[PDB]
């Protein structure tokens, strides 16, 4: 009836997609920022990011050598397929930092003075 | 011609305000009256009903 | 948190990149596109989740972009892909608008687009009475989900306005009655369109239909109308193109009858099959493989469109559908005239296929090669495969 | 009261509108080392209003190869146009006011494209299409910069909104070059100097006439406010008498631009300008 | 020049005596000077209720 | 029987039905052209954005409104394309047509 | 319009209300906030004074017949008004967002909305379709 | 999806939470079935809705009404 | 309340309208004249921003299109059979059916509805536009991304 007052510079904390689990591991952080996400990420992370942007160099110098553009097309080919790259490895990393993956290494490594 | 024009439009207009009304009051009264037969019968499955299931 | 939607910032950063390269490439004034083409298909393949279904349509994707060359025609490509696939996740009637329309324009668009020759006016008159029909089916949906939503107070999919959200999905497969878009659109729009109108939409809406769909209504008159429009329509038109778009509408009528009866397995190892013979069908330039397409289309029982009619005939014999079933027995009869009038046409001839000379030399051996390996396919479809 | 309301409101636009076109000449004359109108009336002060009555007693040229109708609705929906976007400026509480005055001016456009399908030439149908690209094309800096104004306008109770009487009363000076596009495509707006090439009222005499140009004076006016009220710190009279007076001192010393320059202009500097700028003051604003 | 400065006098004068007509005008009508300012769904209600209230105080005058 | 606000309901639903079908059927009963056909596919959408916004209003709800931007986005897009490629067809079409953007005579 | 139900005048009893409501004088501060009213009547008066305009010269001027005085003395377009129904569409899509005070996520999505829409809109100046030589 | 348009939720958000609740905690296989049992709290919910039975009551008092004053016009 | 009525009758009679004259210009005529008056009749559900998006749109941008078109496109036919042909009387008939005496309504079994103004929040607006529906927000950018090249792309040249 008489409704609620109005707070205006208040907005709701909601992302978009929700995930609708709870974390099954423990909980190191529940919101990393990217320079948390980067600094607790595994070498597999990075090592198909490297990889991911070598295939995309070689192959973006084989398509691009047919226009007689082989330079630019391998530098954008491997950027393209090195930024899906590092998403996937920081999701990975703030999944694992968050408790929604196994995070042994994680928990041993990101509290130094709750370690044990 | 332009006031032969201006003229039909008034008329109509006119006419589809002081019409179209009256059908929908229609319209209304008959789904009143079909919802009053409902809660009768309604009422008298009721009855029934606590007649002869205690 | 929106660490689990990096895939959509993804896709989002990918194509703000690619209309930018693509925007460089041209500046040099390239005359060829093969990079934007590998550039586009690794987009498709990183925004895909890992589903049978989502790979399926990905796959499908990078194949059919082999066969367009402008950049403008790549990107419709693309975002007629996102309506695609997020159609399969949509759990509401909002976004099930939004990825249609979508659909819908871009489909217009690259008919307009794509046409030369003498052709072009036809192509643009079929594109047109598309738009206009395609409108007001639009325009019913959205009617129907005003009053779902005025009903309900909710975004559930359920009641009585189902029934015409039901026939606005039928009107996208084509089914007959609503059927004559498709039948304009067969006969004038170019082959790579047509390839890829035959293929990729129907998977999508399969899979949102076997995903968030129930309805409490039965479609048994529109698969009658399917099955037996387009058995005697294929019979009766010579032109080639239209022999097609009626022998199409007779199978979307047997995938109907999957439907009815439920069974998605049988529908999908039909679906699969189709696709992989549409894909053999709009890119051969030996004509003497338009004979195997025409005995794997009338069920002929060693290739594996005999199996995918069969599992569905099983099925709608197993729950007892004994009426729609022997008119689909019927019409079957009857589709074997025609790919017999097609068996008389390419395979009794002599032989010419004219060699290229701008290079390119006969440039997709490999694919409709490869697809007419249905032939080996029936070992792993006998056994319990697509369940 | 409401009507009472509107007709006191009418009457100093109508007053203000022939005070402003004898101003204009009198200050361009001024400019050029000369008089202008002093002879009619004293000190010239009758002239606009000899011009009113001149053009009433004028003969009404209805050409009978056009359609009546849509001849005769031009200069109504042009003036009537003018005076609801007063009435908005002046007799309103709304929330959106300054999104109401921009679809009002919006609509505008009608009298214009009304004007180039009924009459018969064929150079004014060539011209409505031009002037109406100009207006379309610097509409979309226009509501950008209303974009740009919104950011910063909040009420009393923390509610964001575009209603006039919430403005801060001081000048705008973090958006100065907003201000100078917000002036330049006021001037592309009203037509004027230097966007003048487009006319469409070539086949209207006597009070039709009359009635466009009272609406692009008007218009004239209401945008000054607007103006006045966005970046001045409010609207007064000596603010409206000063931006008239620098619109007339530009039309006095430029030259205009071609077709396909303004275009340019419109299209590659003034929206980018204007959407950088929203980019900037929202990142200012968080 | 000279010949310029009475029309743009009059301006002013023009706006500046039809603005004091019309504030005096609408302030006759709504009788406090912030009826212009922007009201949210809270103060809209406030208002009403005020209106409604002073109906009620001016029916239950009329009886004693 | 019934309230000056249900007689307000119902004649909104009653008229956004009737607009519904108008522009469903009426430029094609008339025997009208391309463009008078995607003014009435117009009329369509702006029936089902009333419903919507109506019913937004009806149940304090924020869907109609989002259906609402959203019908409009789609109904400008779509008109546009159409309109683009009924030039392109007349241009293409009118030495041998004159009446070639009606296809219902 | 006037309030139709007890509910809707604050649970006031008497006929006074209902009279003084039907009566009552347009109040931005009683029962009409926010009410967009005036811009009807302006129309109503504005149409009214522009009719007067109109049909005053049919009575006080002279006139005189002559068939000679009733008688007449690109692409880009277009892309004008294409363009411009894109962009006004895409402002007022942007107009909630300043709309409101908003916070970082929301930023950063309004960003991502507004680099496609710069996206395309480069596109089209590389092209240049915005050079309009024709 | 269940915002409100000028409060946090929608009017009869509550309600429809309440039905979606029964329908969580029924074992039935089948959502036919577990809708079978849980037909009051949708009931509420659509009396929440469109309010079919208070306007139904107020018919039928005004149909009594209007037979007291035609059938009964007894002077004094 | 009879101004209010006939406002929102008014709009049946537009939509009719559109359709059954012969003049092109006139039919634009009848959408402008229907749209703001639909703009209007959204005010009074207590829509304030919602309505001027309608006018802003749809009659200042899409109509102006739509003059240009007509105005570029249609030499005067309306003697050449535009008159000498007449009109579909089974289309009529269906009309007649569906929309006066309307034998599958929206409503379905209902009859009767209170309508309820609103009290429309741009807050709310914002946070569910930039929030809640943030993916449908970037979906439309590429519908309208759609539009923009598409166009461009089958501009006549
Ligand atoms: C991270 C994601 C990385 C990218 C993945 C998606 C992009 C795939 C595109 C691709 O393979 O480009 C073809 C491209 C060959 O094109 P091209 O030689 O420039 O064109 C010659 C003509 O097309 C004429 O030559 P052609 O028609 O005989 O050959 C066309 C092409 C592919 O031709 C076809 O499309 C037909 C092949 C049918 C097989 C489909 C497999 C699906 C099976 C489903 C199983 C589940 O040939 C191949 O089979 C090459 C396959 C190479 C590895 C693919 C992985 O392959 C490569 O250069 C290697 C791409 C592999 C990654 C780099
Ligand atoms: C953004 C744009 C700018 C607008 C906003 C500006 C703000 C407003 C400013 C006001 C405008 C200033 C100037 C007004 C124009 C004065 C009239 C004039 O010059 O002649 C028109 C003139 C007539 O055409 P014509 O040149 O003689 O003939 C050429 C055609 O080929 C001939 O075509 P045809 O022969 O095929 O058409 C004949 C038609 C001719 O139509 C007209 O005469 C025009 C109609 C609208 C003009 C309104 C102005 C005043 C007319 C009287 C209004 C009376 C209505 C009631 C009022 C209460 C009075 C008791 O008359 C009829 O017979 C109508 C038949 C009715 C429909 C039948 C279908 C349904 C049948 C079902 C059963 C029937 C029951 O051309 C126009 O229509 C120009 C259009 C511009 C008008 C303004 C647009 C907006 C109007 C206001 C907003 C709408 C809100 C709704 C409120 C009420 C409705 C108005
Ligand atoms: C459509 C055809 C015209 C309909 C005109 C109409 O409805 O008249 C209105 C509106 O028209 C007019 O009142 C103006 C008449 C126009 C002609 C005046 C010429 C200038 C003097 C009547 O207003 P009232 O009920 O007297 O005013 C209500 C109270 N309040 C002042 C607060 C708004
Ligand atoms: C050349 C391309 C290279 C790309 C890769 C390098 C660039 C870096 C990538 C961009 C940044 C990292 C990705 C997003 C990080 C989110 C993680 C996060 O939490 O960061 C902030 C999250 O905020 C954001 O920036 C959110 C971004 C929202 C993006 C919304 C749109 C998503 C995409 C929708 C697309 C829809 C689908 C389209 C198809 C249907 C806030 O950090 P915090 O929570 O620690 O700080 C708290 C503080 O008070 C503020 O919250
Ligand atoms: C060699 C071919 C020539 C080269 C060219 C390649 C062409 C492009 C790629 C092929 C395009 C056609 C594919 C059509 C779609 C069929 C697959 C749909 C998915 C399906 O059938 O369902 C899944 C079974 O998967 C399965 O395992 C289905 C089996 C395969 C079906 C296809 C049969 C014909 C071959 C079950 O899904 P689930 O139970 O895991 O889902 C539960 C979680 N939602
Ligand atoms: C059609 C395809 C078959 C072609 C020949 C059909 C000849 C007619 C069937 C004669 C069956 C003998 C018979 O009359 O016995 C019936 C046994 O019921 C039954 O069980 C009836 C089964 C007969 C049809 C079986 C054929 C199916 C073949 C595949 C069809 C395609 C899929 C299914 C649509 C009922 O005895 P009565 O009523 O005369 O007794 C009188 C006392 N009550
Ligand atoms: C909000 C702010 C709006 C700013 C709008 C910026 C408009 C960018 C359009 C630039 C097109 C002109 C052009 O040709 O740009 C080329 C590349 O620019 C680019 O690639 C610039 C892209 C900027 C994206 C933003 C220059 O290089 P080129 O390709 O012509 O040079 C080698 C061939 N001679
Ligand atoms: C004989 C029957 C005649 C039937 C005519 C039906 C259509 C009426 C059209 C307007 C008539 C004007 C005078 C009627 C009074 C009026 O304004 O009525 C209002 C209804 O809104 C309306 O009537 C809304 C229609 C408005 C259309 C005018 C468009 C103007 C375009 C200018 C651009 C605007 C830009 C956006 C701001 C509410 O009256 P009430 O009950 O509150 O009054 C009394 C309490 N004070
Ligand atoms: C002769 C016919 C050969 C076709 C090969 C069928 C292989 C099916 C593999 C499915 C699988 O392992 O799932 C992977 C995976 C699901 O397992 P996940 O890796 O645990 O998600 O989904 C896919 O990637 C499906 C691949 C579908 C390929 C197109 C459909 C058939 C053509
Ligand atoms: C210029 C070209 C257009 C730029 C905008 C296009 C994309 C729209 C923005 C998407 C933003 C996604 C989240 C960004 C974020 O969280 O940054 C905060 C984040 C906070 O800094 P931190 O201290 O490192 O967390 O900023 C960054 O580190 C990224 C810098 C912003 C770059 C935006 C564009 C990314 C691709 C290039
Ligand atoms: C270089 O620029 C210019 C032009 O080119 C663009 C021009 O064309 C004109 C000439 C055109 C004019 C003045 C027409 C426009 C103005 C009008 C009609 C004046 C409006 C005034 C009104 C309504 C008030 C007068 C009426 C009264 C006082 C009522 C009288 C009643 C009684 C006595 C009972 C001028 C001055 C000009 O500078």
């Amino acid at each position: 009836t008489w409704p609620e007052p109005p707070n205006y510079y208040e907005a709701p904390k909601h992302g978009f997609k929700v995930t609708l689990e709870n974390p099954t591991f423990p909980i190191i952080n529940p919101d990393p920022n990217i320079t948390d996400a980067v600094t607790n990420m595994r070498s597999e992370n990075w090592g198909v990011v490297a990889g991911l942007a070598g295939l995309g160099y070689v192959a973006g110098y084989y398509f691009g050598a047919k226009v007689h553009w082989a330079k630019p097309t391998a530098l954008f080919t491997s950027i393209f397929l090195g930024k899906s790259g590092l998403l996937w490895g920081m999701s990975d990393s703030a999944h694992r930092l968050m408790g929604f993956k196994e995070n042994s290494k994680e928990v041993a490594a990101n509290l130094p003075h709750v370690m044990q | 011609g332009l006031i032969r024009n201006i003229a039909t439009f008034a008329t109509a207009v006119v006419g589809w305000s002081v019409g179209i009304p009256f059908v929908v009051q229609a319209r209304m009264n008959g789904y009143v009256e079909r919802n009053l037969a409902t809660y009768d019968a309604a009422q008298r499955q009721k009855a029934e009903e606590a007649a002869i299931g205690g | 948190a929106a660490a689990a939607a990096m895939i959509e910032l993804d896709l989002c950063f990918g194509l703000l990149l690619l209309i930018l390269f693509g925007l460089l490439s041209l500046r040099n004034g390239h005359v060829s596109l093969a990079h934007i083409r590998f550039i586009c298909q690794c987009w498709l393949v990183m925004i895909t989740p890992l589903e049978v279904q989502d790979f399926a349509l990905c796959i499908l994707t990078v194949v059919l972009l082999q066969s367009f060359h402008s950049f403008e025609a790549l990107l419709f490509l693309l975002l007629a892909y996102i309506g695609q696939l997020y159609m399969m996740h949509s759990c509401n009637l909002v976004s099930f608008y939004v990825c249609l329309e979508a659909q819908t324009l871009c489909v217009v668009v690259l008919c307009g687009l794509l046409a030369r020759g003498a052709s072009t006016s036809f192509s643009v008159e079929a594109a047109l009475k598309f738009l206009l029909l395609s409108a007001m089916v639009s325009g019913m949906a959205l009617f129907w989900f005003s009053a779902m939503y005025q009903r309900t107070g909710s975004l559930d999919m359920v009641g009585q306005e189902t029934f015409w959200i039901l026939l606005v999905m039928l009107f996208k497969l084509g089914v007959a009655p609503m059927h004559m878009w498709s039948v304009d659109l067969y006969g004038s729009i170019p082959k790579s369109l047509l390839l890829y109108l035959s293929t990729a939409p129907k998977l999508s809406l399969f899979t949102f239909w076997a995903s968030s769909w129930h309805h409490d209504f039965s479609v048994g008159v529109f698969i009658l109308f399917s099955m037996f429009i387009g058995s005697i329509g294929a019979y009766g038109q010579p032109a080639l193109r239209s022999l097609f778009a009626y022998s199409t509408i007779n199978e979307i009528g047997l995938l109907l009858l999957a439907v009815e009866t439920a069974g998605f397995h049988t529908l999908y190892q039909h679906l699969g099959i189709y696709i992989i013979t549409q894909l053999l069908l709009w890119n051969l330039t030996d004509k003497r493989l338009f004979a195997l397409c025409a005995v794997s289309l009338a069920g002929l029982p060693p290739f594996a469109g005999f199996f995918g009619k069969a599992w569905i005939f099983w099925h709608a014999m197993s729950v007892q559908a004994f009426s729609l079933l022997a008119a689909a027995l019927f019409c079957t009869l009857l589709s074997l005239v025609y790919y017999l009038r097609v068996i008389r046409l390419f395979w009794t001839a002599p032989v010419h296929t004219a060699a290229s000379f701008t290079g390119a030399p006969n440039q997709t051996t490999l694919t409709s090669a490869c697809a007419v390996a249905l032939a080996f396919a029936p070992v792993m479809l006998v056994k319990p495969f697509v369940i | 009261m409401i009507v009472a309301s509107i007709l006191i409101l009418i009457v100093p636009v109508l007053l203000s509108v022939a005070m402003f076109t004898l101003a204009e000449r009198t200050v361009m004359a001024s400019m050029q080392r000369r008089f202008g109108p002093q002879v009619s009336g004293i000190s010239g002060l009758l002239q606009p209003f000899w011009d009113g009555l001149k053009l009433g007693v004028k003969e009404p040229v209805l050409p009978d190869s056009s359609s009546a109708g849509a001849f005769a609705a031009s200069p109504m929906i042009s003036f009537v146009l003018s005076q609801v976007a007063w009435v908005g400026i002046c007799i309103s509480d709304a929330s959106f006011q300054g999104l109401v005055i921009m679809a009002i001016s919006s609509l505008a456009v009608y009298g214009v494209m009304l004007a180039g399908w009924a009459s018969n030439s064929k150079y004014a149908f060539l011209g409505c299409l031009r002037s109406v690209a100009l207006m379309v094309s610097y509409e979309l800096s226009l509501g950008a910069a209303l974009l740009s104004i919104g950011l910063f306008v909040t009420d009393g109770t923390g509610m964001k909104c575009l209603n006039f009487a919430e403005m801060p009363t001081t000048p705008q000076y973090a958006m100065l070059p907003l201000c100078l596009i917000f002036l330049v495509c006021i001037l592309a707006e009203t037509k004027r100097d230097p966007f003048d090439l487009p006319g469409y009222n070539v086949e209207y005499s006597s009070l039709g006439f009359a009635l466009f140009f009272i609406a692009e004076y008007a218009n004239m006016a209401v945008m000054s406010a607007i103006a006045s009220i966005y970046f001045l710190g409010g609207f007064s009279a000596l603010k409206i008498t000063a931006l008239f007076f620098a619109f007339v001192w530009t039309r006095g010393t430029l030259p205009r631009y071609r077709y396909d320059q303004f275009m340019r202009l419109g299209w590659k500097a003034f929206l980018p300008l204007t959407l950088a700028f929203f980019a900037l003051h929202a990142s200012v604003a968080i | 020049g000279w010949n310029a400065l009475p029309s743009l006098v009059i301006i002013t004068g023009i706006w500046t005596a039809g603005l004091f007509a019309l504030d005096k005008v609408q302030m006759f009508r709504e009788n406090k000077p912030a009826w212009a300012n922007n009201k949210d769904g809270w103060q809209k209600a406030l208002y009403r209720r005020d209106w409604y209230l002073q109906r009620e105080e001016e029916t239950l005058a009329m009886a004693k | 029987y019934y309230t000056e606000g249900e007689i307000f309901g119902t004649t909104f639903m009653y008229t956004t039905n009737m607009m519904f079908w108008a522009g469903i059927v009426g430029a094609v009963a008339f025997r009208r052209n391309l463009i008078i056909l995607l003014l009435s596919a117009e009329t369509v959408m702006l029936a089902c954005n009333m419903n919507f916004l109506f019913t937004a209003a009806y149940l304090n709800d924020i869907t109609g409104a989002i259906m609402s931007i959203t019908i409009t986005t789609i109904a400008a897009c779509e008109t546009a394309i159409g309109l683009a490629l009924c030039v392109a067809y007349f241009h293409m079409r009118s030495a041998t047509d004159v009446e070639a953007l009606n296809m219902l005579k | 319009y006037n309030a139709w139900s007890p509910a809707q005048r604050y649970f006031v009893e008497g006929d006074h209300v209902v009279t003084a409501e039907a009566s009552r004088t347009f109040q931005f501060t009683g029962l009409d906030s926010g009410s967009f009213y005036p811009y009807v009547i302006a129309t109503v008066i504005a149409t009214a004074i522009s009719t007067v305009f109109i049909v005053a010269p049919l009575v006080i001027a002279p006139s005189r017949v002559d068939l000679d005085k009733s008688s007449a003395y690109s692409v880009s377009f277009y892309l004008v008004s294409i363009m411009y129904l894109l962009f006004d569409i895409e402002i007022a899509y942007l107009f909630p967002y300043a709309m409101t005070h908003a916070s970082l996520p929301m930023y950063w999505t309004m960003n991502l909305f507004l680099a496609i829409l710069v996206a395309g809109f480069a596109y089209e100046w590389g092209m240049g379709a915005l050079e309009w030589r024709e | 999806a269940g915002m409100g348009l000028s409060t946090g939720t929608a009017r009869c958000y509550d309600w429809y939470m309440d039905y979606l609740k029964c329908m969580d905690e029924r074992k039935e296989p089948m959502i036919a079935l577990r809708r079978e049992h849980c037909l009051e709290w949708l009931e509420d919910y659509n009396e929440c809705l469109h309010r079919e039975k208070e306007r139904t009551r107020r018919q039928v008092i005004e149909r009594e009404r209007r037979a007291q004053l035609a059938g009964g016009s007894k002077p004094a | 309340m009879f101004f209010e009525n006939s406002a929102i009758l008014l709009c049946a009679l537009l939509s009719i309208a559109v359709g059954y004259t012969k003049s092109p210009f006139m039919s634009l005529m009848y959408s402008v004249m229907l749209f703001i008056n639909s703009s209007f009749v959204l005010m009074m559900l207590g829509f304030e921003f919602l309505a001027l998006v309608n006018l802003l749109v749809y009659v200042g941008a899409l109509a102006v299109l739509f003059l240009f078109v007509i105005m570029l496109l249609e030499i005067p036919a309306t003697e050449l059979r535009a008159y000498s042909r007449g009109w579909s009387t089974l289309g009529i008939f269906v009309f007649i059916i569906n929309g006066v005496f309307q034998i599958t309504p929206s409503m379905g079994p209902r009859g009767i509805i209170t309508g309820l103004p609103g009290a429309e929040s741009i807050t709310n607006l914002g946070h569910a536009l930039y929030l809640y529906f943030a993916d449908l927000l970037i979906l439309n950018s590429l519908v309208l991304t759609v539009a923009l090249f598409g166009r461009f792309a089958i501009a006549p040249v």
